[PDB]
């Protein structure tokens, strides 16, 4: 309506992990993300294009190889978890770390199953993915949303 | 109705010393005619930016509002919270002072534009001349605007500027000359009141000569020469960053409403819907004191003000994009050798049909 | 005129910074170590970089003045912090920025 | 429709119609069709209504 | 000597007033005009037959030959393979392609010769960190985008796709065919006298 | 029986205010908002005129209208 309050932050706190729907002009969730990281939550984007499992970069190590171009045989970095190393980095007064995805609508319903689990684990972590559609910025949870 | 009349007697009413009643008013127009001038630079830059997108089959702004309404808002904002730079060498009185010189008596020159009778700013007795005078200071604003900068791409282009703003001045003022000798006077009223059943109709030449000298202060792409993109990097504008350049952006397309009202003015008339509009004795109206028909025949002074000065500013930004550039030669040459003569053979004209037909002049 | 090798987190120049201006000098080749805050510092890392700064332009230097030979002391320079950083002697701002690993992500030492 | 099977595009409104190609991945209920053809194989995903088991 | 100069000028002046006049009619003529304009958000333009997106791989039908590596202006696809010893079968434990180095010129998807790699219609890649667009072997097949299934996109062809004498693709039916009949369709005819 | 003109010209012009700047200006983003893509030349200056008069109005009500495209049934 013009103006919002701080709904989106408790609804985040209860659900847990929530599936946005903003306008194709991108330039009004910006304040929901900033909303949330007035409270005290961090938060990450990391466009879910690019991605691997899901689980070997959001929980687990991966071998990450970066482009040799005829030189520098091939050659791998194993870095840590995009998550557990992203806890650990917290500020010292921090309420949790969200997880924002730009391109949701690239991933798979299996996957978005997934993050919507792993949110009930992994205490201090909630997850945003800006699937795309409405001409309003409105949300869902995102353990609804599928099946 | 007269406004005036009523605040005064109702200030009066609760004592408060009469006289000091009169100087508790000056704010009410004195804001009212900043008002409309600022709501006309957003129709300006929101006019521009649009009909430039018509005209090449194209679409203007149109994420940031409805329309893109908001978009002369959010360009304003914008530059008030940029950053302001002021580079190594450079002075920095003159610096933020020019951006303000070229300004304020672009704002000033408000006090003729009548938007109908008893409608404007005390019409003056210098009228005109005073606005004559008063666009003679920017000048001033821009060799201070250039003279202040460590940059000699800057400095030509003030010098440039300097110069062109004081090319078109004589025949500009050899425009409102004709204007004048008809008009029997200076103050705008009394020269509009001379139409009272259009001055472009006995002023063909005087018309042309006085669009074109408006049109050539520094404003559009027929010369925008200090503003000239390709040709030297803004010219003087190349070093202002925050509300400094939104003075310029904004003094420009406020020098363009006032232009535009100013050809309404003169040769058309902010009154009068075309038929001799006070010989509406025909419904019978007691004009004199009637409480309505006088806010009938305001509203309809006021568009009629506004459909001939949007008329103006209209065929200003369509020129825009239609007139090839002149370098800067062949703009001196409009005047001083094509405006400058005929300003004065339109003033000889004049003054030969007025002295021998004294009617209709 | 002056004379500058600029790049990320290394800025040399030709001059002296009096108070915020440059003024060429011939003789002064001042550093600007990380002005965007890429990387968080410490004492005793911007002292091993002001020593290796040291090291570089007087220990190595009898040639020109030119460009080309003060991007080869900033080349060097940034070399040295890659270094640093890859050692963890220094990190990576992680503050509300651009966020944009330029020197390499953060591994795991295998 | 299964992945590996040869087929055809039945759609008017697509700018791939009548095209015949070769389902490479079916996830979601929507295929990935792939045309071998001109010199790049394209390779698009279809509703799976859009199809048609050409034999 | 005198009067040839003032019928000069005159000829010249009342000429260029006309080409004045001239180039503003033409101009308040150009506003009456559909705009042109691909309001993209909106009105995505929908991509050719052989256009060069994003690079999609099936980690099934690599067999790692290197082609694609080799094929490439600047070598740019990562194979890790192991060489299993069953009795000669290489296995593939890592394909890649980081996009930000990537050209799309698809060397590699015209000499893939098990059709393990194609091209798609994605051209909306877009990263706030150039790290995220190396793509895993698992991040490359992803099902692409498809402009078309849309809900808040009205798909727009190109010069190419639209009917005979048809220049803008705005105001179109929803019965347009590309240009004239494919060869099926010709040969059907041919084939009845 | 406040029925003095005093009143009634305070009531005529406090509707001309309402009609100027929250009545006209919907009409003028509706019509202009339906007749922009086929409107002709003499059509969009006399558009472009509407919008120049009653801007006043058109910036009040702006921030409270959606333009959105409107999402469209995808399958069909
Ligand atoms: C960004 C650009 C746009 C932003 C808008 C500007 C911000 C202000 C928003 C407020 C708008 C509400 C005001 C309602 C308008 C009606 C008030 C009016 O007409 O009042 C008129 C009175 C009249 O004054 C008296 O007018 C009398 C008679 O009229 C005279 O007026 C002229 C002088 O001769 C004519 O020639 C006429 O013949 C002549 O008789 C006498 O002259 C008196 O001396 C004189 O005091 O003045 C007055 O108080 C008027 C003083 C207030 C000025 C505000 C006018 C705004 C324009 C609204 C136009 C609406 C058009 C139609 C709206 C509906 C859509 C179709
Ligand atoms: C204790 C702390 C105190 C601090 C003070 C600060 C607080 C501020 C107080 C509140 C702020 C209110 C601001 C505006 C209120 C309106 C006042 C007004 O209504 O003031 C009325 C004024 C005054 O003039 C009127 O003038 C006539 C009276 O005559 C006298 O009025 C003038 C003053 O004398 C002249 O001198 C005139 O010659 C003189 O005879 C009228 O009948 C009224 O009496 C009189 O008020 O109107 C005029 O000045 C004419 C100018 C307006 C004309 C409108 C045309 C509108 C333009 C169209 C709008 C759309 C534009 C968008 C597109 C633009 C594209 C170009
Ligand atoms: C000489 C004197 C001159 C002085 C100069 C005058 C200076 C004026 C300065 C003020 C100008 C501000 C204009 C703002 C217009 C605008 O916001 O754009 C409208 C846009 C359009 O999107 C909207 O967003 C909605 C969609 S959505 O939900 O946002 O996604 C939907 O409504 C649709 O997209 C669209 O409507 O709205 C937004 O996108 C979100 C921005 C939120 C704006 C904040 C609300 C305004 C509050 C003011 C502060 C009050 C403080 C007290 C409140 C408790
Ligand atoms: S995709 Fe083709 S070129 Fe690439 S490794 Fe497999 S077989 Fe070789
Ligand atoms: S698109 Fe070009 S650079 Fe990328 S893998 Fe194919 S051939 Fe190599």
């Amino acid at each position: 309506g013009l103006l919002a309050g701080y709904q989106f932050v408790k609804d985040l706190e209860s659900a847990g992990a929530l599936a946005l729907f903003v306008p194709p002009e991108g330039g009004f969730e910006g304040r929901y993300q900033r909303r949330l990281r007035s409270k005290g939550y961090t938060t990450l984007p990391m466009s879910a294009p690019g991605l691997g499992d899901l689980a070997a970069y959001l929980t687990q190590e991966h071998g990450i190889r970066p482009a040799h171009t005829g030189k520098e045989d091939i050659r791998v970095y194993f870095q840590p978890p995009l998550v557990t190393y992203h806890l650990e980095n917290l500020p010292p007064n921090a309420k949790g770390l969200v997880l924002w995805l730009i391109d949701g609508k690239r991933l798979s319903k299996q996957e978005f199953a997934y993050l919507a689990q792993l949110t009930q684990t992994l205490p201090k972590f909630k997850v945003v993915v800006e699937v795309g559609g409405d001409r309003v910025v409105r949300w869902e949870p995102l353990a609804d949303w599928v099946a | 109705i007269d406004l005036q009349g009523q605040f005064i007697s109702a200030l009066q009413s609760l004592g408060l010393s009469h006289d000091l009643a009169k100087l508790l008013w000056l704010p009410l127009p004195m804001l009212m005619m900043l008002i409309v001038a600022t709501v006309g630079v957003l129709v300006a830059v929101w006019l521009e930016r649009k009909i430039s997108a018509a005209v090449q089959q194209r679409i203007g702004p149109e994420y940031i509002g409805p329309l893109g309404i908001l978009a002369p808002l959010a360009d304003g904002l914008k530059l008030i919270f940029k950053e302001d730079v002021l580079p190594a060498n450079s002075d920095r009185w003159l610096f933020t002072l020019g951006p303000a010189v070229v300004v304020i008596p672009v704002f000033l020159s408000y006090i003729i534009v009548p938007f109908g009778q008893n409608l404007l700013i005390s019409n003056l007795a210098m009228g005109v001349f005073l606005w004559i005078a008063l666009s003679s200071i920017a000048p001033i604003g821009l060799l201070m605007a250039g003279y202040a900068s460590n940059n000699k791409y800057s400095l030509l282009g003030g010098l440039r500027a300097a110069a062109q703003s004081i090319s078109y001045e004589i025949p500009l003022a050899l425009a409102v000359l004709a204007v004048a000798m008809m008009s029997n006077g200076l103050g705008t009223v009394e020269i509009v009141e001379q139409q009272s059943q259009w001055n472009v109709w006995r002023q063909p030449i005087g018309f042309l000569v006085f669009w074109i000298a408006a049109l050539a202060e520094c404003e559009r792409l027929p010369f925008d020469l200090p503003e000239a993109e390709e040709e030297l990097v803004a010219g003087y504008q190349t070093e202002y960053a925050g509300m400094k350049f939104a003075l310029f952006y904004l003094g420009a397309y406020v020098n363009l409403v006032l232009s535009a009202l100013l050809v309404s003015v003169l040769y058309f008339g902010g009154w009068s819907f075309p038929i001799p509009l006070e010989t509406i004795a025909n419904l019978l109206g007691v004009s004199e004191t009637n409480p309505f028909l006088q806010i009938a025949f305001a509203v309809l002074g006021i568009t009629m003000t506004l459909i001939k000065a949007y008329f103006f500013v209209f065929l200003a930004i369509l020129l825009r994009w239609t007139v090839p550039r002149v370098r800067i030669d062949q703009l001196l040459d409009l005047g001083w050798k094509f405006l400058l003569p005929v300003g004065l053979v339109n003033l000889l004209l004049t003054a030969g049909l007025k002295l021998a037909f004294p009617v209709a002049f | 005129m002056l004379l500058k090798s600029t790049t990320r987190h290394v800025h040399i120049y030709a001059g002296h910074v009096v108070d915020g201006e440059v003024h060429p000098d011939t003789e002064t080749l001042t550093l600007n170590v990380d002005p965007d805050n890429e990387l968080e510092w410490n004492e005793a890392a911007l002292a091993k970089v002001e020593a290796k700064f040291r090291e570089l332009v007087a220990n190595a230097a009898g040639e020109d003045l030119t460009e080309y030979n003060l991007r080869r002391i900033g080349s060097d320079l940034e070399h040295f912090i890659r270094s640093l950083l890859m050692q963890g002697e220094i990190g990576y701002n992680l503050n509300s920025r651009v966020r944009n690993y330029s020197l390499g992500i953060p591994r795991v030492n295998h | 429709i299964l992945p590996g099977m040869t087929v055809k595009v039945t759609n008017p409104n697509d700018t791939y119609y009548q095209f015949q190609g070769i389902v490479q991945r079916i996830t979601d209920g929507k295929v990935a069709v792939l045309f071998e053809g001109g010199n790049w194989d394209k390779l698009v995903t279809f509703q799976a209504s859009e199809l048609e088991p050409v034999v | 000597k005198f009067l040839n100069q003032i019928t000069n000028y005159a000829k010249e002046a009342v000429q260029s007033a006309k080409y004045i006049g001239q180039g503003l009619s033409v101009t308040f003529d150009h506003m009456r005009r559909r705009p042109i304009t691909v309001q993209y958000p909106y009105e995505k333009l929908i991509p050719s037959e052989r256009f060069r997106g994003r690079i999609h791989f099936e980690f099934d039908k690599c067999i790692a030959c290197e082609v694609c590596v080799r094929v490439c202006p600047i070598n740019l696809p990562v194979v890790d393979w192991v060489f299993n010893k069953e009795l000669k079968k290489k296995e593939l434990k890592h394909y890649s392609i980081d996009f930000g180095v990537c050209i799309f010129c698809a060397n590699c998807v015209e000499y893939c010769p098990t059709n393990c790699l194609s091209v798609t219609e994605e051209y909306e890649l877009a990263t706030y960190d150039r790290h995220e667009l190396n793509y895993d072997s698992v991040a490359m097949g992803r099902i692409p985008y498809k402009v078309t299934q849309d809900p808040m996109v009205t798909p727009i062809r190109e010069f190419a796709y639209l009917p005979a004498g048809v220049m803008s693709g705005h105001d179109l039916p929803a019965g347009a065919q590309r240009a004239g009949e494919r060869p099926e369709a010709i040969a059907n005819t041919a084939k009845s006298s | 029986m406040a029925v003095s003109t005093e009143l009634l010209v305070l009531g005529v012009y406090g509707a001309l205010a309402g009609l100027y700047l929250l009545v006209v200006p919907a009409i003028v983003y509706a019509y202009l908002n339906a007749r922009w893509y086929v409107a002709s030349s003499f059509e969009r200056a006399f558009m472009y005129f509407l919008v120049t008069f009653f801007f006043p109005g058109l910036l009040l009500l702006a921030p409270f209208i959606n333009f959105r495209p409107q999402p469209r049934s995808l399958n069909s």
